[PDB]
RNA sequence: GCUUGACGAUCAUAGAGCGUUGGAACCACCUGAUCCCUUCCCGAACUCAGAAGUGAAACGACGCAUCGCCGAUGGUAGUGUGGGGUCUCCCCAUGUGAGAGUAGGUCAUCGUCAAGC
RNA sequence: UCCUAAAGAGUAACGGAGGAGUACGAAGGUGCGCUCAGACCGGUCGGAAAUCGGUCGCAGAGUAUAAAGGCAAAAGCGCG
């Protein structure tokens, strides 16, 4: 995953509303870490491209804006709340030893053998997607996986009953609110 | 339909209705949802009537969340009334809606189903309104 | 009795029984309040302080007549205006006050069980019954129609449910 | 605590009265020990001398009675009397009106120390 | 709460004036204030209106 | 189940503003029950309404806990 | 020079929450009420003759960062002026510009005064 | 007294909401004394709840009276 950006020496409401208008840019920055932030001009096509992707959150990814290159994680995109395209990307660096929090994205893998699901006549609600993890970034997930081949009729799947990579440390866990992240209802 | 059990005053003023609806505007419990790309109000039996239309599409299953909810009191004259003896009386309940907010969602349903169904609800709506999915 | 009883036996042994380190985690026994029920037939203001010929003559003091907080419309009427009863008596006191009931005067009635076995509520639990205001010394048969109430547990005035159990006995009597 | 605030919830009026109004102010200090005394000048914040009964001449044993609360009335006196001021001001400091603090105070009037 | 009057026991009436209600303590105050022409505080009795 | 009768609109606020010279009698802040507080050389009347009780100029500090507003004249 | 006192600058980057301690000075108790008095009945309140005892509780500094608390940059919403539009609303020029959110500091930083080492 | 009222005052409507035509010889001054409410619980007459005894409290109480704004240097009670 790579992303080509540029300088944006220029600032303000104004200005960054006449790049997305005129020029068809989005502005952007890098920050993370201790140390300089730096305004990023981007393209609305390539980001749209990547957010075509399942695993464009939870994924290092790749940027230049010219020679420079950084292993660059997408922290808390903005978006348009009527047409819904990207604007102000907002990325991070990577400090390569500290703990790079993300939100990383469910499966649900075993949804139609469940014992809820085929002998008694239920269905599965999905109560939580894209759990947010804290991580160091060689063990950063693309995926979390959520089984449900033994939850039964009335059965909640916590976050207690979660899993893997194992080296990934779930923030709802460090605090006493366990958050549940599925069920097999009595339908309507 | 639609109303607060109870409310602090009963009526309020008339106001308006500016800006976007940067809250409200992500799916945040379902997978697919009718999102409004218009401004306007929907008068709690506009809201019902999508309602049913929903729910009755399905046929099956799926769980059904009702974003909007219609809050404030619309207070109109009666005919052969002068102007200002006080204000009228309430009549029905509105939600003021921005462009973007997400009205209507559902899970446990196919991706072509749901456009089907939430073009069953957007027809009985005064609004223009579009098919949005889960983000992240 | 603060002697013999109290002051070389119930001090030095009770530091290791529960394996402490230094000296005055050992408790002390300070109140309990009467709280005869007033409250029923309140409006009186003549025999609330019949209680006050009730707990004078028997235990030696006057009490405090306390006024309540509520006008509590549903438990009585508070017309009948003050509805408590308290007195504080001494550690040197304590001497008779050990030496009341549960040596000499331990049959209030009568108690078909003493158990020291049926609550363990973690506050240093005891069983044994004084409620009636006619067991105490200094009595006649009848010059008063004294009926009244006193109602006695007691809680941990410590850490924990385990220091008070040998400490709020001093003879073996259950 | 129990006892260290709820004399510092009564010690709270004249506290700032005394910075608002810019007058001397005797900073003591009794408990079953001791029985202190330490001036403050026309300010709110100035420090004059100190005078404790940890102080030189009567540390005899009989430290902090009412005995020895009539003997520092002219002890931080003298002390004050390279301050320049006739009258003192008595902080209370949740010290109740009772016991050694009016015998610190009282034997100030004799000890050239007005209120 | 009705007008009352507080006068001087003399052949004097400084008479500071005030109320109360009669209506719960039926006699009289023999609180006294002060008096700028006697110069001597008082016993200030009744109003006696009439 | 009728409306009407507004009352007569007090005209609080804080008068002679953050900068400016004052005369030592001068009412500084109108107010409804000590929205700001007394500083250095101010009153504080019966109505809660600060005065000025020494010449200078006024300050508007925030100072010490409970968040107060101050309003103290300073000699300047 | 540090321990600790004694009122104060500054006010939840200072706050709460989870270990070790200090006995000599200070500090809380403690022994008891005789001589002051305190009691809506009381020496735990508090007044004290005190210094027989005690350092855990009591408080005090001194440990440890989950939580509160501060918080960029960039964007966004709003908005003064001037001009547009498809004008119950937005856009353009220009000036300004949040709130919420986004790595994380920290068991704070100061000032005078003194008994003791 | 709040809203309308556009972050100084002010600002209309047969616009939206409520109040007053008094209390107080202490419910004031002062001296002095003194700090809430909440859940948590102990059943032989109250057992949702009192008398209140003591444990986690984290202004949410109270203010003679409407609402707003204010409070502990109390801006509630006791007593001289």
């Amino acid at each position: 995953f790579i992303v080509n950006a540029q300088v944006r020496s220029d600032l303000g409401k104004g200005a960054s509303r006449r790049l997305r208008r005129n020029a068809g840019l989005v502005p952007a920055v890098v920050y993370g870490g201790d140390k300089e932030p730096q305004s990023v001009t981007l393209e609305l096509r390539e980001i749209a491209k990547l957010l075509e992707n399942e695993a464009a959150f939870s994924h290092v990814i790749a940027l230049n804006v010219g020679g420079v290159k950084e292993t660059v994680l997408i922290k808390a995109l903005q978006r348009h709340p009527a047409k819904g395209f990207v604007m102000h990307a907002d990325f991070l660096r990577v400090v390569a030893d500290h703990k790079l929090t993300a939100h990383v994205p469910l499966h649900f893998i075993n949804e139609e053998v469940a014992v809820g699901v085929k002998q008694a006549g239920g269905e599965i609600s999905h109560t939580i997607s894209e759990v947010e993890v804290s991580c160091l970034p060689k063990d950063l997930p693309e995926f979390i996986e959520v089984d449900m081949a033994k939850v039964e009729l009335g059965q909640i799947v916590h976050l207690s009953d979660l899993k893997a990579p194992k080296g990934v440390e779930l923030v709802q866990l460090a605090h006493g609110n366990d958050l549940a992240v599925a069920n097999i209802h009595a339908s309507r | 339909m639609l109303q607060p059990k109870r409310t602090k005053f009963r009526k309020q003023m008339t106001g308006h209705n500016r800006g976007l609806a940067h809250r409200g505007s992500k799916v945040s419990f379902g997978e697919y949802a009718l999102k409004a790309t218009s401004r306007g109000r929907l008068t709690a039996r506009q809201i019902e009537s999508a309602r049913r239309a929903l729910t009755r599409h399905v046929k099956r299953g799926g769980k059904i969340w009702i974003r909007v909810f219609p809050d404030k009191p619309v207070t109109k004259k009666p005919l052969e009334v002068r102007m200002g003896k006080g204000k009228g009386g309430v009549e029905y309940w509105v939600a003021q809606i921005q462009p973007g907010k997400v009205l209507y969602e559902i899970e446990g349903v196919s991706e072509e189903l749901a456009r089907e169904a939430f073009a069953l609800a957007a027809a009985k709506l005064p609004l223009a309104t579009s098919f949005v999915k889960r983000t992240v | 009795r603060l002697k013999e009883l109290y002051r070389k036996e119930i001090a030095p042994k009770l530091k290791e029984e529960l394996q402490l380190a230094n000296v005055m985690e050992v408790p002390r026994v300070t109140k309990i309040t009467l709280n005869m029920g007033l409250g029923e037939a309140v409006g009186d203001k003549k025999i609330i302080e019949n209680a006050v010929a009730d707990l004078e003559k028997i235990t030696g003091q006057k009490p405090v007549v306390t006024y309540a907080r509520k006008s509590i419309a549903g438990f009585k009427i508070r017309e009948g205006w003050p509805i408590g009863v308290k007195v504080t008596l001494r550690s040197d006191r304590m001497y008779e006050f050990l030496d009341r009931l549960l040596s000499i005067s331990l049959p209030r009635v009568r108690d078909f069980r003493g158990l020291n076995a049926k609550s363990f509520d973690g506050r240093g639990n005891y069983s044994m019954g004084v409620k009636e205001q006619i067991i105490f010394p200094e009595i006649d048969y009848d010059k008063i129609d004294a009926l009244r109430g006193l109602d006695i547990t007691l809680t941990t005035t410590a850490r924990t449910d385990d220091e008070g159990r040998a400490l709020l006995r001093a003879f073996k009597f259950p | 605590s129990v006892k260290k605030e709820t004399r510092l919830r009564r010690a709270r009026k004249a506290r700032l009265k005394m910075r608002e109004l810019e007058t001397v102010r005797l900073c003591v200090y009794r408990s079953s020990q001791h029985i202190y005394a330490q001036v403050i000048a026309a300010d709110g914040g100035k420090v004059l001398a100190s005078a404790s009964t940890l102080d030189k001449d009567l540390r005899e044993g009989a430290t902090g009675n009412i005995d020895a609360a009539k003997k520092v009335g002219q002890l931080v006196a003298e002390r004050a009397k390279a301050a320049g001021v006739t009258q003192v001001a008595f902080d209370r400091s949740g010290f109740k009106y009772h016991g050694r603090v009016k015998a610190l105070a009282d034997a100030a009037r004799e000890g050239g120390l007005e209120f | 709460r009705e007008l009352i009057r507080l006068v001087s026991s003399a052949g004097t009436g400084h008479f500071y004036t005030t109320d109360k209600n009669k209506r719960t303590k039926p006699e009289k105050i023999e609180i006294k204030k002060y008096d700028p022409v006697v110069r001597q505080h008082v016993i200030y009795k009744e109003a006696k209106i009439k | 189940t009728r409306n009407g009768r507004d009352s007569e609109s007090k005209r609080l606020g804080v008068k002679l503003f953050g900068g400016q010279a004052v005369k030592a009698g001068n009412i500084l802040v109108r107010l409804r029950g000590t929205k700001f507080h007394a500083g250095y050389g101010v009153g504080l009347g019966k109505d809660h309404t600060l005065f000025a009780k020494v010449d200078g100029v006024v300050k508007f500090e925030t100072k010490g806990a409970f968040g107060r507003k101050y309003v103290s004249i300073v000699a300047a």
